RNA sequence: AUUAAUAAAUAAAUAUUUAUUUUUCUUUGUAAAUAUUAUGAACAAUUUAAUUAACUAAAAUGUUUGAAUAUUUAUUUUUAUAUU
């Protein structure tokens, strides 16, 4: 998991499978025994550890000397979701939907694909968001709600896409440890929504000139309309 | 080349001739000549029909 | 206490069955391809190696 | 198997329900039911594909995976390799040497130390 | 490759993504389960009457 | 169960010595293994279904922290039982055969098939005949735990002038009795 | 299961079988008594080993002369077989043969013949006549030498040895024929002999095959994998021919489907038909112009 | 449980004599006819004496006793090499029986010469007296 | 091991305990009383605790619980 | 001509510098290494390992007062089938057991008697029939077999040899 | 793969060469070491050297492993009293050589003794240690440093209670 | 098979029979290095004398 | 193996394909068709006689006494086990 996609990484990469390669592997950098010429024993935890840790640092991971990126920062995670929604649904289509069910088949499929991509991105970013709840900011939480609205996914406060868990029999799902899989996605997202609502309330309580008066007014109006749209109060 | 053979024990490694119980080339020629001469004499024991 | 089915190299290193002349003669329903239309068994193949 | 619990958890078998090498489908039809009866705990995951993987994978209790090729392998060979997957625990790849015959070194009476028998001397 | 060569099994991992697809991947319930394409004979073209129906009074049974 | 013998004194004196952990040297697959109650070994392949409760018949030696029984060559009344954890193939050994003369190369892969077996229990129920003298081949009728069956005496006599003399304590230190 | 020296009791059972073959029926019975005691103590009720040792004990009693004891033991064996689940076909055939022999010894010729016929029908209705030589039918193809070591090209495995159920039923039918001849019946003997002949014919037919390479073949040792496989036997091939035993084809996992079921194909996100994929489209203006209406005509063909 | 047999029948010679009796001991010296050299038996010679055919894994209990057994007493299967070894022992027995039968048949027919050795041995070795008559 | 320790004590009582004799006695006693395996260097503990032996002056001196 | 090109390029990562960088050099070095390791395994490794085991056993014997020579000869004489590897293992991990074996070898304990030859019972020579019953030799053999059955382990069949021998009467039914 | 640096420690380097007694390596273990006293009065020099080497190299321990260099220290005393069988004292040569053309030094055991008897004992111990381990410098060197030599009966190791080393000749 | 301190040079030719298996009468090693390099000389076996 | 050249059974070696159940205690590679065939010794003596290996372990091979020391003849000191 070192050299490939990690915790909050979006790219899906099966390190054992040599995808994204133009050459048939001739040399295996991580080799412990000469027998691995014909019996690599990949998949076994220890040998796989050796191979993956011998792999070089790709774009996702960072070297020990290169300066990493604070991907676990809420102020970065939220705008990532906003950009995902923006790319998924064009500004013209967003304006049309806001003004307005009479839509083209291509536009409907585009909206569905955007919702699916947003759900996948939320699934991938969930652990980082959960870790970054504590030191988030009111503007970024409001941005979280705005990004959900723009993606057109209604959060499960208790169309809708988070409320239904993905299909698949429990006896075949990938339960392997070390992979950030969230089987209880709707419950986790509902808990995150409640936590961010409480955090917004606490931030407003802590906060309690013309510029600041206008900021407070616009913030209150936003909070109100966004929570009403998502089906939340206070 | 030399005909290599699958071994069944180190005795086959030490072995030089594949068939030790077989006469060498010259003895083979001698024995074949004697056998052919004996067969010819047995054929000619009776007169020339 | 059934014996374990432990793979040996004589019965594991085995390829899928390609219909032979007897099978295709017995049940013509299996002669489904030009691949199944194979030559006489006396034909080993194109010669390999040097005499 | 360890303490009555099979180390193997699931076995992935990818195949094409048509227009492909018969071996995998024939194995599914003939041998797979017997394997399922013998090891009901193992979860069989049948994956229909247009371009099948021509391999059988086994995911074990520790999350590791062991894959076997079946490009032109016979159904009997596929069955034997599936049983090999079940048998192996996929934990270690040690050699079969005199040193490695005993996994963990142990002493019931107690190992030898320099001061054991040191003060014992010859007698008559 | 060749069955007897070590290259036939030199690859031991990465062939399958352990996570199954949520579209068509299923499990083997048991012998009562009828699997698509499954057949005891090595049919390289596993067709049936629905795929390529036969124009004849009877299905070509061995009895006939 | 426990040790038995027609002599009640010897039976009751030796039974307490068997209680405790035990080790056994067993013969299997033309190889000899020393095993304990929780030891895992890799024997050559045994046609045994995995998870099978198996027993080892021919045992060369048994012992513990207080006793040791030897077999000449084998023993009886020894119950060494294990569980067949795995049936696998160990690490591959590559034999590459080639000669500078002929352009022929042979690549042999020997993955040594093996069965991994974890010993679950070791028990011993010996049947002793009687006390056996060491320095004489005769076996005693009467067993006396309070007296050494074969007393030992120091070596130094003074006749050997050029004898390597050790420290006096080691040279003549008496030994205790291990049955009282 | 309680511990029992099954190795020693198996030694005793083998010794009893040797005594049976040597005609020392009393000694065979004595050994089978101990073996049956041990098996009864060790194995659970209605077990294959227990019923088998009871069959052997009944045979020993019958041979010694205790016909009533043999009849009682074989009756209990049949009761245990009925109580069990998935009994061995060979074991039940042998039990029926032993019951028939015991009835014949008692003098119940009709009942012995009925038992033999019951065994015959049981084997015919629940026996696979080719499974014995599934892996032994293509052995002749292994042979690569013709001048010498050609016994491998004609290696023969006797069904009497590689299928004990067949031998048991053959013996039972021979005894039934003998009983019919003794009684004077003709139709019964004819039918039983004909059924025996048909059984042997089935076995041979399953054993039959043609000859591959005849003369010497050099090299091509990797052909052994092809030569020894799960080659279907004639009986299996006829039973599960592709047409009688049709292949279930679920179009959910397939692209091409019949004309009437074009909608049951693997679903797509949002797919549109472009054309028939005419390779000449790439060539030029005239080449494309020579195929403008092909897609329309194909659509009309596949309408509805 | 465990097994320890030196003979097929499982019987063994009395190993422990009566109490207070001088125990019997084997012949430590080699079986050489001449009194000299006076050499003690080798480890391989002791193996031969005790029943193993010179090696631990050739004959004796280490070769004839099953290496394992199911906890419930069920014995082990007949390996191909086990059957081959049994056939080899039967072959040794057959060789012995056939040699004895050949000797008996020669004796009955009257072919066993009354002279000790063949002509070559007789004219090579003075130790054979002269049987002229 | 206890018999060996007794013999060592009997040998060393007359001439007084030596450094090596005391070390061997400590090793024997530890082996006798041990129920597990010691995989760490014995001198490591002495190296760590040498601050109890070597005395540091001033307010920088180290004492238990700083 | 076949060379382990694909098989050895895989482990070519285990070399240094030029061999690890250039395919030909690495393949040649790996081929040579494999061949030399094969030769060593098949002609010297066993000798070296068994010499090491011999030396360990000899050192244990020396500490106990004996040596490898006398220890081996006396093990052969006493019929204790412990392979040298087993002797080394016992000496290293079970010093008390090794000392007990050495004491057995040292003691004047009579070594086990040689294996017995099959004995024909007088029942075989006894005539049968004398002029429903069982052959006396067969009965004796059955009794010996039942005794072996009972002595093999603490089975629940019971220790009554006569009761076991009379087992068939249990299944017999009186007419 | 393992890589031994070309920049080694050289006798001409100020850093100097080490003493394996004070070194700390994965293959050095002085915890199980013992101390023996070998009085070489009237004992043949080759026999004394062999006996001392057996303990020095650690071959006398049942836990001996060729890779691991563990052995008991041996204090050899009265090396001056060491005996040679016959005229060997002057008829046994010691030969060494320098890189120079002349180079060759042929000397007698008498000269080696007159310079330093401990040097002669060291030579024989080195011969034994090389006979058994010659392929590795560490193996060739460390046991020699384990060995201790003293021509007189006075040694400073009294603080270690070196137990007298008792052995018997092949005869 | 060893250094001169363990195997004298004349002992190298010990596999051959004759006087070479007897210790030479004269040794010219300790003193100096003779120009001809003869290091050992055996007792005259008649008018013949052997040198190494 | 080897005979140039008139009515004489048979060149052998290697390779390819192929052929024959003959009795005697045991054991035994004989034959045919076909392809190819300079890897090269001078004397003396005597003679009807002289680079191969499946893995694990096992494993049996390996400086005195027909003189010396001494005096004007007397002295001196002449099997095993075990390792490829």
């Amino acid at each position: 998991v070192y050299g490939g996609s990690g915790r909050g990484d979006l790219l899906y990469e099966n390190p054992d499978a040599r995808r994204h390669s133009g050459r048939a592997l001739g040399v295996l950098n991580g080799v412990r025994h000469s027998s691995q010429a014909t019996m690599p024993e990949s998949g076994q935890l220890y040998y796989r550890k050796l191979i993956l840790h011998s792999r070089p640092p790709n774009g996702s991971c960072a070297g020990l000397q290169r300066h990493c990126h604070d991907t676990c920062n809420w102020s970065y995670l939220i705008p990532s979701l906003h950009r995902c929604a923006e790319s998924a649904i064009s500004a013209k289509l967003w304006e049309k939907m806001c003004q307005l069910v009479n839509l083209t088949q291509y536009e409907r499929q585009r909206v569905r694909d955007g919702q699916n991509l947003y759900r996948y991105e939320v699934h991938q970013r969930l652990p980082l968001l959960e870790e970054s709840i504590g030191w988030a900011q009111l503007d970024d939480l409001l941005g979280w709600f705005r990004s959900a609205r723009r993606a057109w996914v209604r959060l499960p406060t208790s169309s809708s896409a988070m409320s239904c868990r993905l299909e698949g029999h429990a006896d075949s799902r990938d339960t392997t440890p070390g992979r950030n899989q969230v089987f209880d996605t709707p419950e986790r997202v509902e808990q995150l929504t409640e936590a961010t609502v409480h955090r917004i309330r606490e931030e407003l309580q802590r906060l309690n000139s013309a510029r600041r008066l206008a900021r407070d007014e616009e913030l209150s109006r936003c909070v109100e309309e966004e929570l009403g749209w998502h089906g939340v109060a206070l | 080349l030399v005909k290599r053979h699958k071994i069944t024990n180190n005795q086959m490694l030490l072995m030089r001739r594949r068939e030790p119980y077989k006469p060498t080339m010259k003895d083979r020629q001698e024995i074949a000549d004697r056998a052919k001469l004996e067969e010819f004499e047995r054929k000619n024991a009776d007169g020339l029909m | 206490h059934p014996l374990p089915v432990v793979g040996s190299r004589l019965n594991g290193r085995t390829t899928q069955h390609k219909w032979n002349h007897w099978d295709q003669y017995l049940n013509p329903q299996i002669t489904q391809s030009i691949k199944d239309l194979t030559p006489t068994p006396e034909y080993v193949g194109m010669r390999c190696g040097h005499n | 198997s360890r303490n009555g619990e099979l180390c193997l958890k699931k076995v992935i078998i990818s195949y094409c329900p048509s227009n492909g090498a018969p071996n995998t489908r024939q194995f599914l039809a003939t041998h797979l039911p017997h394997f399922h009866a013998k090891y009901p705990s193992v979860s069989i995951d049948l994956r229909p594909r247009l371009w099948p993987e021509m391999a059988i994978t086994g995911v074990y209790r520790d999350g590791s995976e062991r894959s076997y090729n079946t490009k032109n392998l016979s159904p009997m060979g596929i069955f034997l390799r599936l049983n090999n997957l079940v048998s192996t625990a996929n934990d270690y790849d040690q050699p079969f040497c005199a040193s490695h015959l005993h996994f963990q070194r142990r002493s019931v009476q107690g190992t030898w130390n320099p001061w054991l028998w040191n003060y014992e001397t010859e007698r008559r | 490759s060749s069955i007897f060569s070590p290259r036939y099994d030199w690859r031991t991992s990465g062939v399958h993504d352990i996570a199954p697809r949520d579209e068509g991947d299923f499990l083997y319930q048991g012998p009562q389960h009828v699997l698509p394409g499954a057949h005891p004979l090595p049919l390289h073209h596993p067709h049936n009457t629905i795929t390529r129906p036969v124009i004849s009074p009877y299905i070509p049974s061995p009895q006939r | 169960n426990g040790l038995r013998c027609p002599d009640a004194l010897i039976t009751r004196t030796l039974n307490p010595l068997l209680n405790g952990p035990k080790f056994a040297v067993i013969y299997c697959g033309n190889h000899q293994y020393k095993v304990a109650v929780g030891d895992v070994i890799a024997v050559q392949r045994l046609r045994v279904e995995i998870g099978s409760h198996i027993a080892l018949k021919k045992v060369l030696m048994v012992g513990g922290p207080r006793f040791t029984a030897i077999g000449r060559p084998l023993l009886e009344g020894v119950r060494v039982t294990a569980q067949v954890e795995e049936q696998k193939r160990m690490r591959n050994v590559v034999s590459l055969f080639a000669t500078p003369g002929r352009r022929h190369v042979r690549w042999v892969d020997a993955p040594h098939a093996a069965t991994i077996i974890r010993i679950c229990e070791i028990f011993y129920s010996p049947n002793v005949v009687g006390e056996l003298d060491k320095y004489k081949g005769e076996l005693l009728e009467t067993f006396t735990p309070g007296q050494h069956t074969n007393p030992v005496y120091p070596v130094d006599d003074g006749y050997d002038v050029f004898r390597k003399k050790d420290k006096e304590a080691m040279e003549n230190a008496t030994t205790f009795l291990d049955l009282l | 299961r309680p511990y029992v020296p099954l190795g020693e009791v198996a030694k005793l059972e083998l010794q009893g079988d040797y005594y049976m073959e040597g005609g020392m029926f009393q000694e065979a019975l004595e050994h089978y008594g101990v073996v049956a005691k041990a098996y009864n103590y060790a194995y659970p009720e209605n077990h294959a080993q227990r019923i088998g040792i009871r069959i052997k004990l009944s045979a020993a009693f019958r041979q010694t002369g205790r016909l009533e004891s043999s009849l009682a033991n074989i009756e209990e064996v049949l009761r245990m077989l009925d109580a069990s689940t998935r009994p061995s076909l060979e074991l039940i055939c042998e039990a029926l043969l032993e019951l028939g022999i015991t009835r014949e010894a008692l003098g119940m010729k009709r009942e012995a013949t009925e038992a033999y016929e019951e065994a015959l029908e049981v084997v015919n209705s629940f026996h696979n006549w080719g499974e014995s030589h599934r892996m032994l039918r293509l052995l002749p193809r292994l042979g690569r030498r013709f001048n010498y070591n050609f016994e491998e090209k004609f290696v023969y495995f006797s069904p009497f040895d590689y299928d004990r159920t067949f031998a048991l039923v053959d013996q039972c039918l021979e005894r039934a024929e003998t009983i019919f001849n003794e009684i004077g019946d003709v139709e019964g003997a004819i039918r039983v002999l004909q059924q025996r002949k048909e059984m042997i014919d089935k076995k041979f037919f399953n054993m039959r095959d043609f000859a591959g390479r005849i003369h010497t073949m050099r090299g091509h040792w990797k052909r052994r994998a092809q030569h020894l496989t799960n080659a279907p036997t004639p009986d299996e091939l006829l039973r599960y021919s592709p047409t009688i035993h049709q292949v279930h084809r679920d179009f959910k996992y397939e692209l091409t489907a019949p004309i009437g079921r074009e909608k049951e194909v693997m679903p797509g996100v949002n797919r549109l038909v472009l054309d028939m994929g005419n390779p000449y489209r790439r060539r030029g203006r005239l080449s494309n112009k020579m195929l403008k209406d092909a897609d329309h005509k194909f659509a009309n063909y596949v309408r509805q | 449980y465990s097994e320890a047999r030196s003979n097929y029948d499982g019987t063994s010679l009395p190993a422990w004599p009566a109490p207070g009796k001088k125990p019997t001991y084997p012949a430590a010296l080699s079986e050489l006819r001449l009194p000299q050299p006076r050499m003690r038996k080798t480890r391989t010679e002791w193996m031969y004496y005790h029943g193993h055919g010179g090696c631990p894994g050739k004959y004796g209990p280490s070769r004839e006793i099953a290496d394992f057994e199911y906890a419930d007493g069920t014995p082990a299967s007949i390996s191909g090499r086990r059957f081959a070894f049994k056939h080899h022992q039967d072959h040794l027995l057959v060789q012995l029986i056939r040699a004895a039968a050949t000797v008996e048949r020669y004796d009955a027919s009257g072919l066993l010469p009354r002279i000790p050795g063949t002509a070559e041995q007789r004219n090579w070795d003075p130790a054979i007296p002269l049987f002229l008559d | 091991m206890r018999v060996g320790q007794n013999i060592l004590a009997e040998e060393t009582k007359a001439t007084g305990m030596t450094s090596m004799d005391t070390y061997v006695n400590s090793r024997i006693q530890s082996i006798i009383a041990e129920n597990t395996v010691e995989n760490v260097a014995l001198s490591h503990w002495r190296r760590r605790h040498m601050w109890n032996l070597v005395r540091t002056h001033g307010k920088l001196q180290r004492h238990w619980g700083v | 001509h076949y060379r382990a090109k694909l098989e050895l390029d895989r482990i070519r990562s285990m070399l240094r510098g030029r061999a690890r960088l250039e395919r030909k050099v690495g393949l040649k070095r790996l081929f040579f290494l494999m061949r030399t390791q094969t030769r060593y395994r098949v002609e010297q490794q066993a000798h070296w390992e068994r010499a090491i085991v011999r030396k360990n056993v000899d050192s244990a014997a020396r500490e106990h007062g004996t040596g490898w020579q006398h220890l081996r000869n006396e093990l052969g004489r006493q019929n204790v089938m412990l392979l040298p590897r087993s002797q080394q293992l016992l000496a290293q991990y079970e010093p008390l057991a090794f000392r007990a074996v050495v004491e057995l070898c040292a003691s004047r304990i009579p070594p086990p008697p040689p294996p017995v030859v099959a004995s024909v019972p007088e029942e075989s020579y006894t005539l049968w029939p004398p002029a429903s019953l069982s052959h006396p030799a067969a009965r004796v053999e059955l009794r010996c077999g039942v005794e072996r059955v009972l002595r093999r382990g603490p089975s629940g069949l019971g220790n009554n040899v006569n009761e076991l021998i009379d087992a068939w009467k249990e299944f017999d039914v009186s007419p | 793969a393992p890589f031994k640096s070309v920049l080694r420690r050289h006798k001409h380097h100020p850093e100097g060469l080490p003493l394996y007694n004070d070194m700390s390596k994965q293959w050095l273990c002085r915890e199980g070491e013992r101390w023996w006293l070998l009085d070489a009065r009237g004992e043949q020099l080759p026999r004394v050297a062999a006996v001392a080497a057996q303990y020095i190299t650690g071959q006398h321990r049942p836990d001996f492993t060729p890779g691991m260099i563990t052995g008991d220290h041996v204090v050899i005393v009265n090396i001056k009293d060491v005996v040679m069988v016959g005229d060997q004292w002057i008829r046994v040569p010691i030969t060494w050589q320098t890189a120079y053309p002349g180079g060759k030094y042929r000397i007698r055991l008498t000269d080696m003794y007159e310079r330093d008897p401990c040097m002669l004992m060291w030579w024989f111990l080195k011969d034994e240690v090389n006979r058994h381990f010659v392929r590795k410098l560490k193996t060739r060197i460390a046991p020699l440093e384990k060995a201790w030599l003293y021509e007189d009966s006075i040694h400073p190791h009294a603080d270690k209670n070196p137990r007298p080393l008792c052995w018997t000749d092949p005869e | 098979t060893g250094s001169p301190t363990h195997q004298r040079e004349y002992e190298r030719f010990h596999h051959l029979p004759g006087d070479v298996r007897t210790r030479p009468q004269f040794d010219f090693t300790f003193g100096e290095t003779r120009a001809d390099r003869v290091m050992f000389a055996w007792r005259k076996r008649g008018d013949l004398q052997l040198y190494q």
